């Protein structure tokens, strides 16, 4: 959840908002080790329920999100249902566990390509065009992360948009991401320079991946 | 002496506007058939399965014409080569259907078949079904027959399935045509067509358009 003033500003200028619970357990092995564990349910619930209680009156918030990159646990299913019950006014989405689990109203893959399948074991990323038409699937598809803009990037961006326009059920996506996460450091003359991971003696690190 | 007057054009022509040569005459076989007074007038064969296809039930509905008598019987027998695998016999008089009763001139036979050999274009396994109309005592009146292939065709979850697996149609459209004889068909030509089709990885055909 963002600084409270952000929602105000989005109400007034006009932007659609995905409001997301503070839940990400990426580094667990496997990814759902905590979110499938009922002993971590109360801790998780407070991060979803308190977001809904604070933010439920802003018109700019149109979709609720259960977090990100935490696999798919039974805690997600319970919390998905909690939201659908106290606030029917907004769809709920969540990406973990293959983008199309029983915990999401919207097929929300990350980095799924337009025409090319990436058939990973257990959690494949199908081409988005193919994904809509998988036997028995009916939901809309909106990428929660796509077109990773790291460095000299964004090649093939046109290809997504040609598809978004041609397919009614392909309803677009959220580019990753807005602003470089670099920090300021100074030399011996007082000149500032932009820094990434590693530049503070911080280790282990992931270098330029923060930009 | 037979006399047949064949009209090129009729009200039937309005429903026969296929993209093809427009011709006329007696272009398929003529024949003469002799049936008894008490006879088999129609018959239906069905095959349905359990979930893994290890058990089948063959269901055959048979209809008769002529005078109805208690001594009359039908036997449907299922053969694989020279081995009889199943058999059923019953008197006429179907299940009750409504407030007025049932078909006294009809009978349904149900035969159980364990681990049936299934029909597909990949392996066209066939059984021979023989339908006998006869007396209780076992005196034949007449017999009809057909080839039987045990297969299920259903659509589920948006997929066309054959015996539970999703099909991939390698098909072609085929009109009935010969350059010398026009629209008359013969066995030699038909067999020639089927061999070429299968030699060229086709598995399906559409009877365009009749
Ligand atoms: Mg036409
Ligand atoms: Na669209
Ligand atoms: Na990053």
């Amino acid at each position: 959840p963002n600084h409270p003033l952000w929602y105000t500003l989005c109400d007034r200028y006009g932007l659609y908002v995905v409001d997301e619970a503070n839940i990400e357990t990426h580094g667990m092995v496997p990814m759902n080790r905590l979110t499938d564990d009922p002993r971590w349910l109360p801790a998780m619930s407070e991060r979803v329920t308190r977001m809904v209680q604070r933010d439920r009156n802003h018109p700019s918030v149109i979709i609720w999100s259960l977090g990100t990159e935490s696999g798919h646990g039974a805690n997600h299913d319970a919390l998905y249902r909690w939201i659908k019950s106290v606030d029917p006014s907004r769809p709920v989405q969540y990406e973990g566990g293959g983008a199309d689990t029983t915990a999401t109203d919207i097929i929300c893959p990350m980095y799924a390509r337009v025409d090319e399948d990436q058939p990973f074991p257990a959690v494949p990323k199908w081409s988005i065009k193919k994904w809509l038409s998988l036997p028995g699937e009916t939901r809309p598809l909106i990428l929660c992360e796509y077109a990773h803009a790291m460095g000299n990037s964004l090649g093939g961006f046109a290809k997504y948009w040609q598809a978004f326009r041609q397919y009614p059920r392909l309803q677009g996506g959220f580019v990753w991401d807005w602003v470089d996460q670099s920090l300021i450091k100074y030399d011996e003359n007082g000149n500032p320079w932009s820094a990434y991971g590693g530049d503070f003696g911080d280790t282990p690190n992931d270098r330029q991946f923060c930009m | 002496r037979l006399a047949v007057m064949v009209l090129r054009w009729s009200d039937g022509s309005y429903l026969e506007d296929q993209d093809m040569w427009r011709m006329s005459g007696i272009f398929r076989d003529v024949s003469l058939l002799h049936k008894p007074t008490t006879q088999i007038s129609d018959f239906h064969v069905a095959t349905r399965f359990n979930d893994d296809f290890s058990r089948a039930v063959l269901e055959a509905e048979v209809q008769m014409c002529g005078e109805l008598r208690d001594y009359l019987r039908v036997t449907v027998s299922l053969w694989q080569g020279e081995t009889q695998v199943a058999s059923g016999t019953a008197p006429f008089g179907g299940e009750i259907i409504d407030e007025r009763g049932g078909y006294a001139d009809r009978v349904t036979l149900r035969l159980n078949v364990e681990n049936p050999k299934l029909w597909s274009a990949e392996i066209p396994n066939l059984y021979r079904a023989v339908v006998e109309l006869h007396t209780a005592d076992g005196t034949l009146i007449e017999a009809e027959a057909c080839d039987v292939g045990f297969r299920e065709v259903r659509i589920e979850n948006g997929l066309l399935l054959l015996n539970g697996k999703p099909l991939l149609i390698r098909g072609v459209n085929r009109h009935e045509h010969h350059p010398l004889h026009g629209q008359v068909m013969d066995e030699q030509t038909m067999v020639q067509d089927i061999l070429l089709m299968k030699q060229n990885n086709f598995n399906a055909v559409r009877c365009s358009h009749y």
